[PDB]
């Protein structure tokens, strides 16, 4: 008699004559909000700042900074495999990501499955030297080996022109994969979208938190020229993440265990 | 779908008095995309669900 | 092969592969071959007639014949090794059975003897079989990749 | 037909192409055939016993788990139904020379109870769990029942002593997962029985009661033969 | 249906009587059911691979015998096809927890030959042989080919290099012979290959040729389950 | 009798009931890839980095 | 051909359910160009062959 229902449900007389009266107020959002938010798939298509990247921290001389990043944003807190290092509760040090908690990072570990394309923007703010004509470029990796989040510099200021060309051929920009380029002095914004290519895969594990140490199959290499002179020390790249149009999440299996804390002192 | 100036022809954000069908569930046809699909196959107001 | 030429710029493949076997022999050489399909690998001894897919062609009426290996894998798309990666792995062994079951292939096709080779005289007979290979009707490729970034048409110096 | 044969037997010449359940014979010439013309009658086979056959072997239930609640002690148990059904000795002889499986493993929970026992336990199912660094599997906390009540769950009590049957869908990124490979069924979803407090009894009875879990595969698609021993 | 469930799942109450392939459950009350509403689509199962299934496992051919004629030496061989097919290791895992069998074991003989080889051999089948104090099985006499040419037989030669397929009916005084009992397939008919003289060759070639015997069961009626290991 | 054909071709009974079953899956690229690559003349119209010059 | 906003009117990449004629061979008329030709003379789905 509806007595061990896994979803419950047995309505007993409560304190209202009219059942659900706020659905009968048609012109409610002409008075208070101006808009109504019904789905998360509509709200996941607002871009949000994830993380910044400084190209004059890897090599020396005039070189070509390359960054292998996952297509899905990395997660916010105390990783065991984090790209930064914070001061923990034992007055020591531990790996930590100083990235933001996006809505995609929030919603994804509560679902089983995940599939879809993912959109990025690379903004290139900061300072720069007056002698730059660099090209910012995004190029996708293969879908067999997920590369972790890594940073590499390719030197371009050799005496041999062939040993410069051999450094430009160590790059994913030289490959048959999809490449988007732009000049930094004229547009400085990529606005790319990573499609969901797969080796016969219908989805992947949406509850996979270790993106900075493993990566996923939608990784992208971001490449930008940098020189070793001053005022390029403040040259950086800002990543804005969002969600493509064929994106979906699987079955909801409950919220994960969450943790609330501010950012520590970066050491 | 991919059409020229599609944001003008939406109700796009809001009340749109007949858009108080927020209590309706979206039905997805068995191989439906998001673009050239259910935003025209459910109704006019299927763009508040993100389609 | 043209099958390996047309699938090097890609990272995933699927479909059926067609193998054309061509026995060079006189009219008096008789016997039965046997074509095992095994998705994983064949054991080190005899392979039973149950528990595998086999055909057992008589080479009296059909000395030349092709065999189309369809898609029977747990995925929809396998990975592509590339011409760069196929040069280090064993794909034709003729002394033992090759190792399939990888995420890169669709199993293995093997040739066994059912009936012995019959001879018209006491002369030593050196019968050979040729393996020709093509794409079947299902064959598709996808994910353009970095499979030919290391290839060249100039020798190693 | 013709040529010196009688009513008791038949000599014929059959086709050059002989197919019988994954073995093809392409013969060089039409062989000879001796049929002894043996048609049996009815009342020579048992009728009505088509329910437990060989083809639908994996739809046979086996008792994968059995537990006992005692009054005063809780049930916190953890099992893997896919690793309990397909780790059986008798089904592993039937999925032996095949490679692809693709099942759907429906399970059932039976509890006997009594009108004087009370308390309640939650059985929940975690669907995929391959690269799952969340959904902890640890010791008992009462705050692990809030996350587990959004997963596919059933509530089992001794008082009404009822209920319990889930369907457990296939969910897996590939179709037709391999049977040869090692640990091929382990990371496909697991069940946990949490208890809300403790089994109690109203007359001070201390007898244990039994919670039995059965499981069987529903729509099996077992289709590619191989020579490798299936683990 | 109703009561607080969404589009993704369904909570219902199923029947008290649950049948699934030889196990019946007569429940005291209607249990609860949590369905996760998982219907897969097409292009998720391999189509066209229904030929080698589990239910028709005993129709798969195995090579029960292989012999080689050499020029100058005769074939006199004796085998039991019922004891060679059902003595296999892989079919004995499938007839394992059953009791009744009732098959019909059709066999096939393949010989490769050549136009220069000649000679001829007779393969004959003795049907029942339980209390059979006649139809001797001894060394080679040419006068054992007169009695063996009235039994179901086939003539195998290397010159045309053709022929050979018999059906081998069930014949047995009971229906559904037991699989548990010892020697349950031994006394059900056996085949003997006599040779008329000797394999010869016209150019003086001395290479052996191969005679292969395959067998498989045709209309299997395998139907009563038991816990006893089937021999 | 099709016995020295320069392109071969003599189909012998293989292990499938259904001939070429992956062409009958119409909505296959709605599930896995998102696109289908049929010709090289379509793929030759993607630009690719050749060489740099100082 | 050379038309204004021709990418909008394509199926352009993909499934396009009636675009499972990948097993069809393209026929080229005896002096056919690539632009104002067989992409309109074979059918709607002759743009997956690159035309």
């Amino acid at each position: 008699d509806n007595s061990n229902n896994p979803v419950g449900g047995n309505p007993i007389d409560n304190y209202g004559t009219e059942h659900a009266p706020l659905l009968k107020e048609d012109n409610q959002y002409l008075v208070y909000q101006g808009e109504r938010i019904v789905s998360f798939k509509d709200l996941l298509r607002r871009y949000q700042y994830l993380n910044s990247y400084w190209p004059q921290e890897t090599g020396s001389g005039f070189r070509y900074y390359t960054l292998d990043s996952p297509g899905m944003p990395i997660y916010r807190g105390w990783d065991p495999n984090g790209i930064d290092q914070g001061q923990d509760s034992t007055a020591g040090n531990s790996p930590y990501n100083f990235c933001s908690m996006t809505l995609l990072n929030y919603l994804a570990p509560a679902f089983v499955c995940q599939r879809g394309s993912l959109r990025h923007k690379w903004v290139t703010a900061g300072a720069r030297v007056n002698s730059t004509a660099s090209v910012l470029s995004a190029t996708r990796h293969g879908v067999l080996f997920p590369l972790p989040l890594a940073e590499t510099a390719h030197p371009l200021d050799n005496a041999l022109v062939g040993d410069r060309r051999s450094e430009l051929q160590e790059m994913q920009r030289s490959r048959l994969n999809g490449t988007a380029i732009t000049p930094v002095r004229l547009n400085n914004t990529l606005e790319i979208e990573l499609p969901y290519y797969s080796i016969g895969q219908r989805f992947h594990a949406s509850r996979f938190l270790d993106l900075a140490g493993t990566g996923d199959t939608q990784g992208v290499e971001i490449a930008c020229e940098i020189s070793d002179g001053g005022n390029d020390a403040n040259y950086r790249l800002d990543q804005f993440v969002s969600v493509g149009e064929d994106f979906t999440l699987g079955m909801f299996v409950g919220a994960p265990i969450m943790y609330f804390y501010n950012d520590p002192t970066a050491t | 779908e991919f059409k020229h100036d599609g944001l003008i022809s939406k109700p796009a954000s809001a009340v749109a008095k007949a858009a108080d069908a927020l209590s309706m569930i979206p039905y997805i046809a068995p191989y439906a995309k998001a673009t050239s699909m259910v935003a025209d196959k459910i109704g006019k107001i299927a763009r508040i669900f993100g389609y | 092969t043209a099958l390996a030429f047309a699938s090097a710029p890609f990272e995933t493949w699927q479909g059926s592969i067609k193998f054309h076997f061509k026995v060079v022999c006189s009219e008096y050489h008789r016997g039965r071959l046997r074509l095992v399909y095994n998705p994983l690998t064949n054991n080190a001894g005899p392979v039973a007639f149950n528990q595998v897919y086999s055909t057992t062609i008589d080479i009296s009426n059909d000395r030349e014949f092709d065999y189309e290996c369809k898609w029977t894998d747990i995925r929809a798309w396998n990975a592509c090794i590339g011409i760069d990666g196929a040069t280090s792995a064993t794909f034709f062994n003729t002394a033992a059975a090759v190792t399939g079951g990888t995420p890169f292939d669709n199993g293995t096709l093997s040739v066994y003897v059912v009936n012995e080779l019959a001879t018209p005289s006491t002369a030593a007979a050196d019968v050979k079989v040729q393996v020709w290979v093509s794409a079947g009707d299902d064959f598709a490729v996808a994910v353009p990749g970095v499979g030919l970034s290391q290839l060249s048409y100039f020798q190693q110096q | 037909p013709s040529a010196n044969d009688g009513p008791s037997f038949t000599t014929s010449k059959t086709s050059q192409n002989t197919t019988s359940e994954n073995v093809h014979f392409v013969d060089g010439d039409t062989p000879w055939t001796y049929d002894v013309a043996a048609t049996p009658d009815e009342t020579s086979k048992l009728s009505g016993f088509d329910d437990a056959g060989l083809g639908e072997f994996l739809s046979r239930p086996i008792k994968i788990q059995q537990y006992q609640w005692t009054p005063g002690v809780q049930l916190f148990q953890t099992f893997n139904p896919w690793s309990d059904y397909f780790g059986n000795a008798d089904v592993l002889e039937k999925i032996n020379r095949f490679r692809n499986l693709r099942c759907k493993l429906c399970l059932k929970v039976l509890i006997n109870g009594n009108s004087f026992y009370y308390g309640r336990a939650l059985l929940s199912y975690n669907p995929y769990l391959r690269n799952d660094q969340v959904t902890v599997n640890r010791s008992f906390f009462i705050q692990d029942l809030i996350a587990a009540s959004n997963k596919p769950h059933i509530l089992l009590d001794p008082c009404s002593s009822e209920g319990g049957q889930m369907c457990l869908p296939f969910i897996w990124p590939e179709n037709y997962l391999d049977i040869t490979s090692t640990g091929w069924e382990d990371q496909m979803g697991e069940c946990i029985i949490h208890d809300f407090d403790v089994l109690r009894h109203a007359n001070g009875g201390t007898d244990p009661i039994t919670v039995s879990i059965f499981a069987w595969a529903e729509d099996v698609s077992l289709l590619i033969p191989t020579t490798v021993a299936a683990q």
